[PDB]
């Protein structure tokens, strides 16, 4: 008996200086067969704080009640809603809580910090946790990972202006890379799912993914 | 995986009447670095190579072994081979080992040697071959040169535009790979010329 | 484990291996020589199992000294060294494979000095330096942060006292004695052992 | 990977999907799974690739041997005990999943073929990962004795279910219509899936990669 | 993993690597290997990455308490003790920690190394992870106790440059710590590509 | 439980406009062996909400009295309040990821069908956890043979009438008669809409073999 | 798989069902395990398809030459040695169960059975497969000495039938063969002229 | 092992074999694998000797108990609970099939099967074991509704002495009970009283 | 490896140990201390497993000062060594056991110089002289060859040179200083180091 299951699925976080970005496939698959073509791995935690969740998705759905929980109790003990940092910090003991049974997921935080900027945290199933600028978690990471290195970083590229980030351009890169995962990795497909985490709150948008 | 025992990358992609293929540099064994100016592409004509990724044993073996085939063809028939014929022979000497195989999966990249033409294939582990208009990809670093190839490669590319996206795609990928890296080299084959670079890189 | 070390200079290449012999717990030999002669400019170092060791150095001997008589003049390092590699590669897949690690050094009078790596999975390199055993996990730093391609035999045969005398200071083995050697274009010269009393 | 076979009144139906994967990336977008034997033969092919491509054209070399020693037109039972017996030979070690689809003068035929040595000769097959999908919609919709567009559609509706419901099956679908007065080779046939267009420009221009050393080589013509 | 740590006349200098992976993918290129326990005490991250954090984190709420109820900041070897014997009571179940402990006490400079195994050593030079052999041959070829601050300095950048160029889980930058009487202080992050133009 | 024993095949599940519907075979195999064939593997939890199992059939059987337990106590009070079947699947989900993480799983994989608020609810939980909502719900080899059919209906006309999702399913089941080993000829097809919970016995389907002449 | 043979006065009948499992799901479901190896001679196969039916390719041509060369109508007797030759030589790398019915002018109707391992055993009816095991004790309860050929056929179909409901890895049509001097005739039975036996309800 | 119960109009009919086996030799040879529970209520062991023991011991002190608190004569569906209860809780340790017949003045004469794993299904007949097996066709092509008692013991004896013939791990002599609201009637089948059926002969 | 040894006189006790720690294949310290001080007339030296050593010393460190503290008088040393040899065997079949072979050197007023030897099962022996390590194999006939019971101290330091100088020669592993103690009716004293360059 195996305690364990690949459902796939991609995440996507790119911060910036006023606005987050957190994306994800809403593709539910198990071995070679299709789920669901319509379960969205993003969940909103506050007006500033959305996670995206990818692995074993009884894991995943577990996690998301605990998390929820431990935000409703924190707002009762100190009164106020917690912030993206403290988040990431409770998250980590909750993943290491579990050490010698894991979490089989991973998960990516985004949001705002207090000052009104993007933030992005990065977590492997057992804790450990970086604050980053971008990040893909899940099957198609590897792909993803190496664009943004590039497009975002500007990493080896020579004599290129550092242009800082716009939403617009932002917006037009996820959408691009999630159409190129979605023609090499067979776990990506069906509908991305875009929420854009700004000042004003928080803002969906859905986009069409190939269906095979 | 005995394929992951020394690492390495090979990348062809496709223009318009020009071909490029580009490999990593290094050698070595599991994590440590041996050389930093290991051989991996080889001249089979001279519009038509061949990248070898793998086990560097086999590497090495693969190339001789189809460098005898390869002089034994042109003496016997007093032509120059084509690359679908290249093809050919390397899956045929590959299945040959079917139940003891070379632990090795080549690229070709080259110019048909009379209406020049570009040619890109690939193959695995056994030899299934597979030709492409786009771009091949073999070694460690599959999934990381499939996202750059797929985000960067534009159809009907000049000479250099092509060495800028091969360029730009070997090396990002190269960079979020352990066992690969060290130096990229690039080679531009046309019609009139064969332009052989050496890329700036990160050596950690 | 045994080691080896090899630097490249200029119009010279220096060689450099450990003199002991064990079995279990105890030192059988403390001056074995692991260094065998295949020409007038050629030496292999051959480190590894028992028995595999000397069985395919002796074998690669024997052949190059059956083309010198036959042939009338020496094979070049680079030839030797493709020879070996061709055949550790064909025992590879058979019955009876060889689990031996190598050094080629040699010079030849138009390419010069030349040192060669092999690993027992048959893989060869050209390098202008390179040591084997764990000790050389040791000693590759080393060499990486003094070498220079324009070094002189002085500076190398200091190097290489920098180098043994890391391992008498960090490595757990006790390897005291090492054997030295040098391939220039009059031939093979034995240098003095370095001894760490 | 999906491929499929009918019987209709005057012929055969193939159909196969064109995506090759490496474990769960995909390697080949435009494979072609339907392989010529003889003029009236095809094969569709399924399992290792290296297997069934080798399998395949040693049995079209062998068939074309038979054919130009008689004289006459090869026969789809000499495709399938050449093909049995030498899978049966290598005791599953090749792994050949193949649909063997000819006319010839007794008539339409259709195979199928496991890698063990076992041959199942019926009115429709399916074979690959994605059989089960595609046998559903047979056994929902096949009537015997159709017409040749009736066919089409049923082999590509099969093929369909094969590419949205399995990981390992997508992009686009082949067909071969073989009867006694013709053959057709369509590829492609229809297109259920593409690329979405692309919205941003990865700034590609020159001097944005840095070079140590360059070489060039002036080529004769 | 490249950690390293030496005492030298002038008190402890730190250097670490910023590369994290995940099999043969590099997961991360800008990590921090090095845990600010206070203000005079420092800690060193190899093995696990969560296993280091989480109990060097729980060393630092351990030391705070210390420092609250006896009104003096704890000693460097109170502080190793601590991590050794809270990490002995999991043996066996698989933590993966190596950790340098580096500080400043009224005993002078301290450094202590501290593994799951159950190994609690005090020293002068050490380096911890995969390119820990790498760095220990340059380090020992140019280590003296009296070494000048800026020669202390570039001798740490040279062993970790030279731990990256060899072992291909080690890259990224240098992150450089001097501990000194009145604290430690955060001295450069230099990437190795930088360094690798400086010394070639 | 580590190895189940007596074992059921598979439950289709489609949701229409005012109700949804789902069916199962009456049959509990002993390995290859069809030893019960009088078994109904679809439970009436309350007037809004009906579940069907795949699986071990003792570990059902617990199931169906821990929830006939809770539903009688539920009603006891009086208050006005009852489970909706979201909530019995939030319920049932909770309880398999709590056997599983102790190294005890129950072996079934469970479907939950319900109608309620002027809404139609269809659910799946597997023996790990995992749990989801869709328009139509097969598991086992169900999820091989019967989802593709079902699908290809519902992308195309995504809104059913009682009629239409009645065939389909009759459809559904006589391919997993053709093509499912473990299978039986006598299936139950239970509906909910808005007059509560509906279960219509053995029902059997018509088979066509006249391929077997084409054999020649 | 369910495979069965009984001789009567002057031949014999064979009967099979039509199902090919891999694992749980059905890959041919109208499948002929019944095989002509000469003009009045039959084998029901059971076990591996491929080795079954190599077997069977192997025993046919051996038989074919045999009797082109004594200019004989072959015996039941020596096509059972033959499959016996074959399934003992290779009893390990086979998995193969054969029943062997046929009429030859001089024994009349015969039934042997090779179980595996490569043992001959002639019998007045044998059967055979995973679900021969749920009709032992109806066969033995229902069999009687100088059965006609219709008592013979409606025999075989009910025991046929009956295994059917039982097993998973049985079932689909019924597959009849009677063999006599005159000749071969084969039947199918799907659908109602398939026996039914009632369910008990409570 | 091989076990059995019918139910009639009025009361049921349980049988059973009588060999104990430590691999192939026959430790006990006269056993009693019919239990009583209650004055009307028996159970059929099949498995693990021990653990149906143990099984049964434990149910009858509980119902014994309940039917003491509770003034009443048990019902069968209480004491297949109990069964059930127990077989599933420890379903991991125990290996026991149980049959549960009897007669209570509110439902009859019922059947109740509890397989391994611990399940509970009412039954119009029950066979459990290992020679279970050979006798499922027979059992579907006898079992008539409306049986009467002499009929219904005639049917189970036939049954047991079929699976006792083919089975190596059941034989001896059969056990039969008949239970009803009068009561108890045990018999024994021994020797020449075990019904006999010809075997094929060449 | 680690190396101890221990040899007993008429009126004194002398103990020696190596002063190497090792992980993998470097050595990480060079002047390491194996040796315990239980009492003012009591050493333990202990070697095995890593923390299960420094954990078990210092558990029975902490407890003999307990006895000190509690009632104004010292443990003897056959009294710690069977405390010793109680708690280690106790701990045996626990699922906590401790990996650790030891060597108790003690001096009573009553009794005299005792040595005592302890394997990781619990078994405890009483000897004139003893060994811990792969060394062992390789001192004891040197130790059998040349002791006395009316041994003196220098005579003593002399064969444990002679011991040291024997792993030196023979041995495959790197311990080149060692620690060396006496214990006497006037404690214990610290003497020179026994280095090899
Ligand atoms: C299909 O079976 C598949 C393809 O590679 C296919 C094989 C034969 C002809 C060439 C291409 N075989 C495989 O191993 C993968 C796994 C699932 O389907 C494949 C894509
Ligand atoms: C280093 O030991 C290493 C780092 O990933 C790890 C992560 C950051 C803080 C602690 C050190 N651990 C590993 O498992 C990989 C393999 C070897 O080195 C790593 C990069
Ligand atoms: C029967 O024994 C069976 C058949 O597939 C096979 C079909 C062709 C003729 C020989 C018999 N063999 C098997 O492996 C499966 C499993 C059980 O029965 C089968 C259906
Ligand atoms: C029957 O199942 C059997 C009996 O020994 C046992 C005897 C007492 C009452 C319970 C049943 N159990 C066994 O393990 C052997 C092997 C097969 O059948 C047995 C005889």
């Amino acid at each position: 008996f195996s305690p364990y299951v690949f459902n796939g699925g991609t995440i996507l976080a790119i911060a910036g200086e006023d606005f987050a970005i957190v994306a994800s496939d809403t593709r539910l698959s198990e071995g070679f067969s299709i789920h669901t073509r319509d379960s969205p791995k993003c969940y909103k935690l506050t007006d500033k704080t959305v996670i995206g969740c990818s692995g074993f998705h009884g894991d995943c759905l577990t996690l998301t009640k605990i998390i929820e929980a431990r935000l409703k109790m924190y707002k009762h003990s100190n009164n106020k809603a917690m912030t993206t940092g403290a988040i990431a910090a409770m998250l980590s003991t909750i993943l290491y809580s579990r050490r010698f049974f894991p979490y089989y997921v991973y998960n990516i935080i985004g949001g705002l910090d207090e000052e009104g900027k993007g933030a992005v945290y990065s977590f492997d199933p057992v804790g450990s946790y970086q604050r980053d600028s971008f990040k893909a978690g899940g099957s198609a990471s590897a792909m993803l990972q190496p664009l943004l290195d590039n497009q975002v970083g500007f990493k080896n590229m020579q004599n290129v202006e550092h242009v800082p980030l716009s939403l617009d351009r932002a917006m037009r890169l996820v959408k691009d890379v999630f159409i190129s995962a979605a023609e090499r990795d067979v776990y990506t497909g069906d509908a991305l799912r875009i929420c854009i985490v700004t000042k004003e709150g928080i803002r969906e948008e859905t986009v069409s993914l190939r269906k095979d | 995986s005995i394929m992951s025992y020394n690492g390495g990358a090979v990348m062809a992609m496709k223009g318009k009447n020009c071909v490029a293929i580009a490999a990593d540099r290094r050698f070595g064994i599991q994590a440590q670095m041996v050389t930093t100016d290991f051989q991996k592409i080889f001249p089979m004509g001279d519009r038509l190579y061949i990248g070898l990724a793998g086990l560097a044993t086999d590497v090495q073996t693969v190339a001789q072994r189809l460098k005898f085939r390869l002089n034994l063809y042109e003496l016997k028939e007093g032509r120059q081979i084509k690359p679908y014929t290249l093809m050919s022979m390397v899956a045929n000497l590959l299945y040959e080992k079917r139940f003891g195989p070379y632990y090795t999966e080549p690229v070709i990249a080259g110019l048909d040697p009379k209406t020049f033409k570009p040619f890109i294939c690939s193959l695995d582990l056994i030899g299934c071959p597979m030709v492409t208009d786009d771009f091949v990809v073999s070694g460690t670093c599959a999934e990381q040169m499939y996202g750059m190839c797929e985000s960067l490669w534009e159809p009907n590319m000049d000479p250099d535009h092509l060495f800028e996206t091969i360029s730009q795609a070997m090396l990002n990928a190269v960079d979020r790979d352990a066992v690969s890296g060290m130096g990229v080299i690039v080679h531009i084959i046309e019609k009139d010329k064969i332009t052989t670079r050496t890329l700036k890189a990160r050596m950690d | 484990m045994e080691y080896l070390i090899g630097i490249q200079g200029p119009d010279y290449v220096l060689v450099a291996s450990d003199r002991v012999a064990a079995s279990n717990i105890v030192q059988m030999k403390d001056d074995h020589d692991k260094m065998f002669k295949m020409s007038e400019k050629i030496l292999l170092l051959c480190v590894g199992e028992a028995g595999d060791t000397v069985q395919f150095a002796e074998y690669i001997q024997k052949n190059v000294q059956l083309y010198k008589m036959r042939n009338g003049y020496e094979l070049s390092p680079t030839a030797a060294a493709n020879f070996t590699r061709r055949n550790l590669a064909d025992c590879l897949r058979s019955r009876t494979p060889y689990h031996v690690n190598l050094l080629l050094a040699g010079y030849d009078e138009h390419e010069g000095p030349a040192l060669y790596y092999m690993d027992y999975l048959a893989a060869l390199a050209k390098a202008p330096f390179a040591a084997h055993g764990y000790g050389a996990f040791l000693t590759l730093s080393i060499l990486d942060r003094y070498y220079t391609p324009t070094i002189s035999r002085e500076r190398a045969v200091e190097l290489l006292r920098k180098c043994l005398e890391e391992l008498q200071k960090r490595f757990i083995l006790n390897l005291p004695t090492f054997s030295v050697r040098i391939i220039d274009k009059n031939g093979i010269h034995d240098l003095d052992n370095i001894s760490f009393p | 990977t999906t491929i499929a076979g009918v019987v209709y009144k005057d012929g055969i139906v193939l159909g196969a999907d064109t995506r090759a994967t490496e474990g769960m990336v995909v390697a080949d977008k435009n494979c072609s799974k339907i392989h010529f034997i003889s003029p009236n033969i095809y094969c569709c092919g399924a399992g290792t690739a290296a297997d069934t491509d080798m399998t395949t054209q040693l049995i079209s070399s062998n068939l074309e041997l038979h054919s130009l020693s008689t004289g006459r037109l090869p026969r789809v039972v000499t495709a399938n005990r050449m093909l049995k017996q030498m899978l049966f030979r290598y005791q599953g070690y090749i792994g050949a999943a193949l649909v063997l689809g000819g006319v010839d003068v007794t008539g339409p035929h259709l195979y199928s073929i496991y890698p063990h040595g076992s041959t199942d000769k019926l009115p429709y097959v399916t074979m690959g990962s994605g059989s089960l999908a595609a046998m559903a919609v047979f056994e929902d919709k096949f009537r015997p004795d159709m017409e040749e567009e009736e066919a089409k559609n049923l082999v590509s509706e099969a093929i369909a279910a094969g590419i949205f419901n399995d990981l390992g099956s997508g992009s686009n679908i082949d067909l071969c219509v073989i009867s006694k007065n013709k053959l057709d080779f369509l590829r492609p046939y229809t297109v259920p899936n593409k690329k979405g267009t692309r919205l941003g420009r990865y700034r590609c221009e020159k001097g944005t990669t840095a070079v140590l050393t360059e070489k060039i080589t002036p080529l004769e013509i | 993993t490249t950690t390293l740590a030496f005492k030298f006349r002038h008190g402890v200098i730190v250097a670490a690597d910023s590369r994290a992976t995940a099999g043969a993918y590099i997961a991360s290129q800008t990590v921090k290997k090095v845990i600010e326990i206070n203000p005079y005490l420092l800690g060193t991250m190899a093995g696990g990455a969560a296993d280091c954090s989480f109990w060097e984190r729980l060393l630092a709420r351990q030391c705070r308490i210390y420092e609250l109820r006896n009104k003096e900041r704890i000693s460097v070897a109170a502080a190793s003790k601590l991590l050794a014997n809270m990490v002995y009571q999991y043996k066996g179940m698989g933590l993966s920690m190596g950790t340098m402990i580096c500080g400043w006490d009224k005993r002078g400079p301290g450094l202590y190394y501290v593994d799951s195994e159950g190994n609690r050593i005090s020293g002068a030079t050490f380096s911890v992870g995969s390119g820990s052999v790498y760095a220990y041959g340059v380090m020992d070829r140019g280590y003296s106790y009296d070494l000048e601050v800026e020669q202390a300095y570039d001798l740490a950048r040279r062993a970790i440059y030279q731990a990256t160029y060899r072992d291909a889980y080690s890259g990224g930058a240098v992150n450089l710590y001097h501990v000194r009487e009145d604290g430690w202080i955060r001295v450069s992050s230099d990437n190795v590509a930088d360094l690798h133009e400086k010394y070639s | 439980t580590q190895n189940p024993m007596v074992t059921g095949t598979s439950v289709l599940g489609v949701k229409f406009e005012g109700g949804v519907v789902i069916a199962a075979d009456m049959l509990g195999s002993y390995g290859s062996l069809a030893r019960f064939r009088n078994i109904s593997r679809i439970m009436r939890v309350n007037n809004s909400t009906m579940l069907g199992a795949s699986g071990d059939y003792a570990d059902f059987q617990y199931l169906k009295q821990v929830l006939g337990q809770m539903v009688i106590d539920e009603e006891l009070l009086g208050d006005g309040h009852s489970y909706s079947p979201r909530a019995i699947h939030s319920w049932l989900t909770r309880a398999m990821y709590s056997r599983r993480s102790k190294m005890n799983p129950l072996w079934n994989t469970m479907v939950i069908g319900g109608y309620a608020d002027g809404e139609s609810f269809l659910g799946y939980v597997d023996m790990l956890g995992v749990a989801y909502e869709a328009p139509s719900l097969a598991t086992g080899y169900g999820a091989y043979l019967a989802q593709p059919l079902l699908r290809e209906v519902l992308e195309k006309q995504p809104v059913l009438s009682q009629t239409e999702a009645r065939d389909l399913v009759e459809r559904c089941m006589r391919v997993l008669y053709y093509r499912d080993a473990r299978s039986y000829n006598r299936f139950q097809i239970a509906t909910v809409t808005e007059k509560g919970v509906e279960i219509e016995g053995p029902l059997s389907t018509e088979t066509n073999w006249d391929i077997a002449h084409m054999i020649s | 798989t369910t495979i069965m043979a009984v001789q009567f006065d002057g031949g014999v009948v064979l009967g099979a069902d039509s199902r090919t499992t891999t694992g749980s799901y059905i890959a041919n479901r109208v499948t002929d395990k019944l095989t002509p190896i000469h003009d009045r001679i039959f084998c029901c196969r059971s076990g591996s398809a491929a080795d079954t039916q190599a077997v069977a390719d192997a025993v046919t041509y051996q038989l074919g030459f045999h009797s082109i060369e004594l200019n004989e109508p072959p015996l039941v007797h020596t096509a059972a040695s033959l499959f016996k030759e074959m399934c003992y030589r290779y009893r390990e790398d086979l998995m193969a169960g054969i029943i062997i019915a046929g009429w030859d002018p001089q024994e009349g109707g015969q039934v042997y059975s090779v179980p595996m391992g490569g043992m001959m055993v002639r019998q007045s009816f044998a059967i055979g497969g995973s679900g021969s095991s749920y009709i032992y004790g109806y066969v033995d309860a229902t069999y009687r000495e100088g059965m006609t050929k219709e008592e013979c056929l409606q025999f075989t179909a009910n025991a046929l039938a009956l295994a059917m409901e039982r097993d998973g890895s049985s079932g689909g049509v019924i597959r009849l063969a009677a063999i006599a001097e005159s000749g071969v005739e084969r039947q199918v039975l799907l659908g109602d002229q398939i026996p039914k036996f009632a369910v008990a309800t409570l």
